[PDB]
């Protein structure tokens, strides 16, 4: 007619928040963690061990 | 019989209902789409002289 119509109402195709890198500081930080509390798992265990 | 002639010009007015059924609808049309920003009605001016 005489005036344009954006019709109505429609729903968005779906997606993932933008960052993940946050998730990266802990995937590296699972690793070292994964070092030290594995490394001292066995370490002091051993340690008594071997007293 | 001329007359006759005001009957079919009365179904043009009768015409400026159907409208009232496109606003209707059309003003309906924004579910909640939150970006928009109405679009409204108007009434006119007039005046008739005669010789």
């Amino acid at each position: 007619g005489g005036v344009q119509v954006g019709t109505g109402t429609a729903v968005e195709s779906i997606v993932r928040l933008h960052d993940e890198y946050s998730y990266y500081k802990l995937k590296g930080a699972s690793n070292q963690l994964e070092y030290t509390k594995y490394m001292a798992s066995t370490l002091q265990e051993i340690a008594q061990r071997f007293p | 019989m001329g007359i006759f002639g005001t009957l079919y010009t009365g179904v043009t007015g009768l015409k400026a209902s159907e409208v009232q059924i496109a606003t209707t609808g059309n003003n309906i049309s924004n579910a909640n789409a939150t970006f928009y920003t109405r679009q409204r009605v108007v009434q006119t001016t007039n005046g008739y002289i005669t010789t």
